[PDB]
RNA sequence: CACGUGCUACAAUGGCGCAUACAAAGAGAAGCGACCUCGCGAGAGCAAGCGGACCUCAUAAAGUGCGUCGUAGUCCGGAUUG
């Protein structure tokens, strides 16, 4: 995991968007490709659509989700089982 | 003895106030405690039932009564009159001594004890609980235990309802989650 | 009680770490030393997130 | 003899015997013994009841047995409820730490299941 | 799910603890980095030396002595998961 001294990593563009959305009010889901960005407390109650490589997957941030990367909640590979 | 003395000295007064009972006879009493072991494995081996009986005897302090199948059951591969369990009925002094031992020593010795369910009343004020391991009872020796045997304990009460039953047990500070 | 069919049942002294001593009838016969009892057991005594975690670890 | 609601082996040395407790490994076992002032080589049978009580106090400091199991269960449950990648791996009974699944992964998957 | 090539084991000709011997070959400047301090540790800070038979990587390990474990799914194994 990222060293504590470096602090949590977030893409600047996502941070700006989140701040604007929080200030604005309840907003349409934010569309981001930043799967690597850590989920922050301010994000809670916001819906962020995270790219999974082919589509943006809506994620409603919750308190438990905080401290996890956005990509964790958007699955990249599709598998419905062999011989299914 | 002590718990019986406690019942008369304290429990009656607390219950009388709580339920506004007209008479002392109205106050719920612990009629009996029945300890049962269902030894299905006995059908394969007779000795297992004997060992279970010996364990129940040590815990109860009383020789157990062997129970036998009421009717033949294909599912369990049992025929009527085949011994498949043992029980002891505890009354009076022996009951109160067991009740004390259970609350004071055995229940604490239960692994990962987080309290007993208060929803285990049968609807008529009688409380049933299961013991997963005979080890909890101090009389049983961990070193000499051939097999882990559980038992089911039922406390029969003169309580008309579950609320009266739970109150009676609560008065004795029976552990409840 | 019937005679000669029951286990011997005599008063024994049970001692605990908390120091509670109880004299009870039992088939055990020998005096018992107990790790725990009703008096000292945590349940009886009553002795028995992410947002906060984030703030503590990553306070800026 | 009886610590943390379990029976530790009397014949074994204390350092080994303590590891029988869930949540106690060799390191914690050594730490507990050092705090209790009991030598690692000493057998549990040899220890006095007072010595056993000191051990019990030391064990109480660490989360162990049922309490630990509850914590572990909650942590896994949280992940599965979250629906995070790790949670999904727990649900499917597949490796959670990015190991290969094309071959191996038998510990998580279990015995090979013929097509 | 099937196969190939490996690694680690299933222990006592071993495991673990402590103490203590004996190599070769090689690499290094957006590099090798000592010492000292700090951290259980991975490391961190500070900071020599060395473009090298000079300084650094860098500890050889098996071994040996002593102690312990005593044939157990173990003081074997170290997968898996928090
Ligand atoms: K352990
Ligand atoms: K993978
Ligand atoms: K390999
Ligand atoms: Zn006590």
């Amino acid at each position: 995991p990222r060293s504590l001294k470096k602090g949590p990593f977030i893409d600047l563009h996502l941070l700006k968007k989140v701040e604007k959305a929080v200030e604005s009010g309840d907003k349409k889901p934010l569309r981001t490709w930043s799967r690597r960005s850590t989920i922050f407390p301010n994000m809670i109650g916001l819906t962020i659509a995270v790219h999974n490589g082919r589509q943006h997957v809506p994620v409603f941030v919750t308190d438990e989700m905080v401290g996890h990367k956005l990509g964790e909640f958007a699955p990249t590979r599709t598998y419905r089982g062999h011989a299914a | 003895a002590k718990l019986h003395d406690y019942y008369k000295d304290e429990v009656v007064k607390k219950l009388m106030t709580e339920f506004n009972y007209n008479s002392v006879m109205q106050v719920p009493r612990v009629e009996k405690i029945t300890l049962n072991m269902g030894v299905g494995e006995a059908i394969a081996d007779k000795k297992l039932l004997d060992n279970a009986a010996a364990d129940l005897a040590a815990i109860s302090g009383q020789k157990p009564l062997i129970t036998k199948a009421r009717k033949s059951v294909a599912g369990f591969k049992i025929r009527q009159g085949y011994p498949i369990g043992c029980k002891v009925t505890l009354r009076g002094e022996r009951m109160w001594e067991f009740f004390e031992r259970l609350i004071t020593i055995a229940v604490p010795r239960i692994r990962d004890f987080r309290g007993l369910s208060a929803k285990s009343f049968d609807g008529r004020g009688n409380y049933s609980m299961g013991v997963r391991e005979q080890i909890i009872f101090p009389e049983i020796d961990y070193d000499k235990v051939d097999r882990v045997r559980g038992l089911d304990i039922t406390i029969t009460t003169t309580a008309k309802s579950d609320e009266e039953g739970r109150a009676l047990l609560a008065a004795f500070d029976f552990p409840f989650r | 009680m019937k005679k000669d069919i029951h286990p011997k049942y005599e008063e024994i002294t049970a001692s605990c770490s908390c120091g509670n001593v109880m004299k009870i009838r039992s088939t055990v016969g020998h005096d018992l030393n107990l790790d725990v009892c009703s008096k000292c057991h945590p349940f009886f005594t009553g002795k028995q997130g992410r947002v906060d975690r984030f703030n503590k670890r990553f306070n800026i | 003899a009886r610590i943390a609601g379990i029976n530790i082996p009397d014949h074994k040395h204390a350092v080994i015997a303590l590891t029988s407790i869930y949540g106690v490994g060799k390191t914690r076992s050594k730490a507990i013994l050092a705090a209790a002032g009991i030598a690692e080589d000493v057998k549990i049978s040899e220890l006095s009841e007072g010595q056993i009580d000191t051990l019990r106090d030391e064990v109480a400091k660490f989360v162990v047995e049922g309490d630990l199991r509850r914590e572990i269960s909650m942590s896994i449950k949280r992940l599965m409820d979250l629906g995070c990648y790790r949670g999904l791996r727990h649900r499917r009974g597949l490796p959670v730490r990015g190991q290969r699944t094309k071959t191996n992964a038998r510990t998580r998957k279990g015995p090979r299941k013929p097509i």
